[PDB]
């Protein structure tokens, strides 16, 4: 009765409550120690960790601008055990700069621990990590998905909500090298100069129009190589579509080159166009970073590096990790209806 | 109730006894699309008696049609399905399925 | 002689006290015995600890030493305490018969009418009223060694001895007369056919190699967890006398309670009360086959275990049982058409026997005395210590005979 298979661990089952999480720098090396082993922490350290991060995000522009030697990525989805491997295969973060794209949370069973430890080390190093918003960070598409039940059952509901209150104040534009312009999504036609995307406002839920709800919805055509700005779409139903003449277009009215991408799965994990004929360089590239996408796909990452004017990309592989239920169930609401069932027949069978 | 609609059929000449045991992958959703659960989640096949009720009557009405090598769409209405009691945790009362079996092999 | 006399007696204040507090011990400890008839025995056990010290061995110091130096500043007050244990205890055992009475009569009445927030309040009504009319003359001195005219012996007999040795006879009359018939009333008599029809033995002895015999039986996949369940003699087959209770188990006239403490029983393995993370994978694994991997089963019953232990010791009990699964509607699903509760005859054959030996014991003295009373006498007068002395045992065999009882038995050996 103490243990029937022993080749398994055991998860730690003490939450650390300020004891050596705290020194003003949070510790890091610990927080890699006990989260990869399915640990807890307390509430009240949750909480700090959050909104001091919350706090440090609230001051920033609207448009970033970083130096030259950067790091791009992908987007996540909440898979822990490929973010550790892709902080391997990249820098440690105190010697690169990195640039993160796409979603933290939806659509996996490590959604809290992924944002948790990001946002600790975001406090730790304040100018040499930046962070993008995306879709997936609203009230009615998390509420859709398994995120409340996450926070609901690992945590209180007053994680959640200030994990709402955090997220509704992240920047959206992230321009690099005064060259590039990295956008989670696409651009608009309603959009035309840059100056224009530094006026409006991103301390809310996104609407159902406009540019906010543009941006980092579109898509980008799958039709290239065709005849002749916003034919809507089809897939999302609540954004455009952009042409090749529209990027041309963009990209000669205001001096940049290309917009990176962080939305289409592949199965070779990045996939350039057609290179633009002013300047040779290529003018879209998409980036995915999660391995394994929903476990059906069986698909390769990728990871972008940019130095000394030489753009060169990076492949990845895959990491396991452990088991849950669908939904959070306990073996008790697993089994119950079942045990009913079985024992009802079976006296219904013996007593006639 | 249970209806077939064929995705990419393949040969035919096999169908399933009265009382043999199957061997399937499928991947479970919804009518809007959202997914729940999945053979390939784990890797383990399923497996079930069929012509016993251990299985919802959709399935023991439906699989039946299929033959060694097929993948089809089924569709589970409420009565077949799991009913107005549901199931707690997953399913809300009233709710269409849409399966994505594929039978692999006969034992 | 002196000091082998001696002997018995200290022996005797040693063992009262021991019995009279090991059945407190238990009701105190378990949280599952804490039944509405589960107090009115402990009030028992309690007025057999103040006889069980103040009153018995003071009377022994009177025994040869021919003087009580206690004196007669209380010496006279031992009067009362003694004659507030037989009057109170009459007065309990009396209640404990009659309401098993309106229960078993009509099981609904009992089982909604009254709470347990009621009852200490009628065992506090009881006790001192009865030390109401000890005391009237124990102070009045209307009359160490006892005697008084005629009076008070008279009052005495016609009140706690005489008048309770009449109610309390009557109504467990009742309760046997009409609880025999609900154990054969056309309907107990079926599965006496269906049992009869069934065992290819034909020795009253349903083994499990004898179920597994049935046509569509032979692939549940849990059919030993129940029959175990089922199997409460412990010796590995089924008998009739406890085959009905078994089924009355499961009717539509149970409550909540047993239906889910059943629903608790499949997982539990050895009857200990804690489910562990062995059991929880054995009862598991065997339900679900070989469609999931083991480490991922083992996996997941450590999460379910660390998210629901609320005490640290690193197990799950009923009332965790209860926090978890509460909720889900299980009550609704275990139902089969059978139409008899037979719980209120569970425990009338141990709440039964003590209204018997409290009544064996203690007539002979009440009646001797009257006796004494009257004008005749024997050279029998030193039989008031030869017999009235029956009665201090009585109240050290009133813990002794509940040791027959499961729950009781489990703390008893724990
Ligand atoms: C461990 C103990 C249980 C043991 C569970 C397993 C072997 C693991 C197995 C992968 C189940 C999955 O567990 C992750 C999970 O599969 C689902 O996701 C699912 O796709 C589903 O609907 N399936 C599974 C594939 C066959 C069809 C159907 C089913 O036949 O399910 C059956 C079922 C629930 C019968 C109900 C019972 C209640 C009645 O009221 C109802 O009658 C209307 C019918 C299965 C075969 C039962 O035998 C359950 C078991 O034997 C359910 C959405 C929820 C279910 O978990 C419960």
């Amino acid at each position: 009765t103490d243990r029937v298979v022993k080749a398994v661990p055991f998860p730690p089952s003490h939450r650390l409550t300020a004891k050596e999480v705290f020194d003003g720098k949070p510790r890091v090396d610990i927080l890699k120690a006990h989260l990869m082993k399915e640990g807890r922490l307390e509430e009240s350290v949750a909480l700090r960790i959050i909104t001091e991060g919350a706090s440090i995000l609230r001051q920033e522009k609207n448009l970033l601008d970083i130096d030259a030697p950067v790091t791009v990525c992908g987007d996540i989805h909440g898979q822990f055990f490929d973010l550790m491997k892709l902080f391997e295969v990249g820098g440690s973060p105190a010697n690169t700069r990195y640039l993160f794209l796409g979603d933290y949370v939806d659509r996996g069973y490590f959604s809290i621990e992924c944002v948790l430890y990001l946002w600790a080390l975001k406090i730790l190093y304040p100018k040499t990590l930046f962070l993008l918003r995306g879709n997936h960070e609203c009230r009615h598409l998390t509420e859709y998905f398994t995120f409340k039940q996450e926070c609901k059952i690992k945590y209180s509901e007053r994680v959640y909500d200030a994990c709402m209150d955090a997220f509704d104040c992240l920047p959206l534009a992230a321009l690099m090298n005064q060259q590039f312009l990295c956008v989670h999504g696409g651009l608009s036609p309603e959009i035309n100069t840059l100056d224009d995307i530094r006026k409006l406002d991103r301390f809310k839920e996104p609407p159902a129009y406009g540019p906010m709800c543009d941006i980092l919805w579109s898509d980008p055509l799958e039709d290239f190589g065709n005849e002749k700005h916003f034919t809507h779409n089809t897939v999302r139903g609540c954004s455009y579509f952009y042409s090749y003449p529209a990027v041309c277009d963009f990209l000669q009215h205001n001096n940049l080159l290309s917009i990176l991408r962080a939305h289409e799965a592949q199965d070779a994990g990045y996939r350039m166009y057609r290179k633009s004929q002013t300047t040779g360089f290529p003018s879209l590239i998409t980036i995915f970073s999660a391995p394994n996408y929903l476990d059906v796909y069986n698909n390769k990452a990728a990871v972008l590096k940019y130095e000394n004017n030489v753009m060169n990309i990076r492949q990845f592989n895959c990491s396991p990790h452990p088991y849950w239920l669908p939904n959070f169930m306990d073996v008790f609401t697993w089994s119950l209806p079942f045990v009913g069932e079985k024992v009802t027949e079976m006296l219904v069978n013996v007593l006639n | 109730g249970v209806q077939v609609e064929t995705i990419s059929p393949g040969d035919g000449r096999t169908f399933p006894k009265r009382g043999q045991t199957c061997v399937v992958h499928y991947t479970g959703m919804l009518e809007d699309g959202k997914k729940f659960d999945s053979s390939r989640d784990r890797n383990k096949p399923f497996k079930f008696m069929l012509g016993k009720q251990e299985v919802i009557r959709g399935w023991e009405e439906g699989v039946a049609q299929m033959s060694v090598g097929q993948r089809a769409k089924l569709t589970i209405s409420p009565d077949y399905a799991y009913g107005a009691t549901g199931h707690p945790g997953i399913i809300p009362p009233h709710a269409t399925l849409v399966f994505d079996v594929e039978l692999l092999k006969l034992e | 002689w002196v000091v082998g006399m001696g002997i018995v007696m200290s022996l005797i204040v040693l063992a009262i006290v021991f019995g009279n507090v090991l059945v407190i011990t238990a009701i105190a400890k378990f949280e599952r015995l804490q039944t509405v008839t589960n107090y009115f025995i402990t009030s028992l056990a309690c007025a057999d600890l103040v006889m069980g010290l103040a009153v018995v061995p003071f009377g022994a110091a009177h025994i040869l030493m021919k003087m009580w130096t206690f004196g007669n500043f209380w010496c006279e007050f031992w009067t009362s305490i003694d004659v507030l244990c037989v009057t109170a205890s009459i007065e309990t055992l009396c209640v404990i018969a009659v309401d098993r009475y309106f229960a078993i009569t009509s099981p609904f009445k009992y089982q909604s009418l009254l709470t347990k927030n009621k009852a200490r309040v009628i065992i506090l009504m009881v006790w001192i009223v009865s030390g109401l009319t000890s005391f009237l003359p124990i102070q009045m001195h209307w009359y160490c060694d006892f005697f008084t005219n005629q009076a008070y012996a008279i009052a005495s007999s016609i009140v706690s001895f005489y008048v309770p040795l009449v109610i309390m006879v009557f109504v467990y009359s009742r309760v046997f007369q009409e609880a025999k018939r609900q154990l054969d009333a056309d309907e107990i008599k079926r599965l006496g056919k269906r049992f009869k029809k069934l065992d290819l033995d034909n020795s009253g002895s349903l083994s499990v190699e004898e179920f597994m015999s049935l046509p569509e039986l032979q692939q549940n996949p849990l059919v030993q967890r129940v029959i175990d369940i089922f199997d409460t003699d412990g010796n590995g087959e089924v008998d009739f006398k406890e085959f009905i209770e078994g089924v009355s188990q499961f009717s539509v006239k149970g409550d909540k309670e047993q239906k889910l403490r059943f629903a608790f029983r499949i997982y539990d393995m050895d009857k200990d009360g804690y489910i562990s993370n062995g059991e929880l994978f054995q009862v598991l694994k065997m339900m679900v086959g070989n469609n999931l991997k083991d480490t991922q089963l083992q996996q997941i019953v450590d999460k379910t275990i660390i998210n629901a232990d609320k005490d640290g010791d690193g197990r799950i009990s009923f009332e965790e049982f209860c926090a978890v699964v509460g909720g889900l509607d299980i009550h609704k699903k275990m139902v089969v058409d059978v139409k008899f509760c037979l719980k209120e005859h569970k425990a009338l054959k141990t709440l039964g026997i003590i209204m018997g030996t409290f009544t064996l014991c203690w007539l002979p003295f009440f009646i001797v005395n009257i006796v004494h009373v009257i004008q005749d006498n024997l050279i029998r007068k030193e039989v008031y210590i030869l017999l009235n002395w029956i009665g201090y045992v009585n109240s050290g065999f009133n813990p002794l005979i509940y040791c027959r009882s499961p729950d009781f038995r489990i703390a008893f050996q724990e």
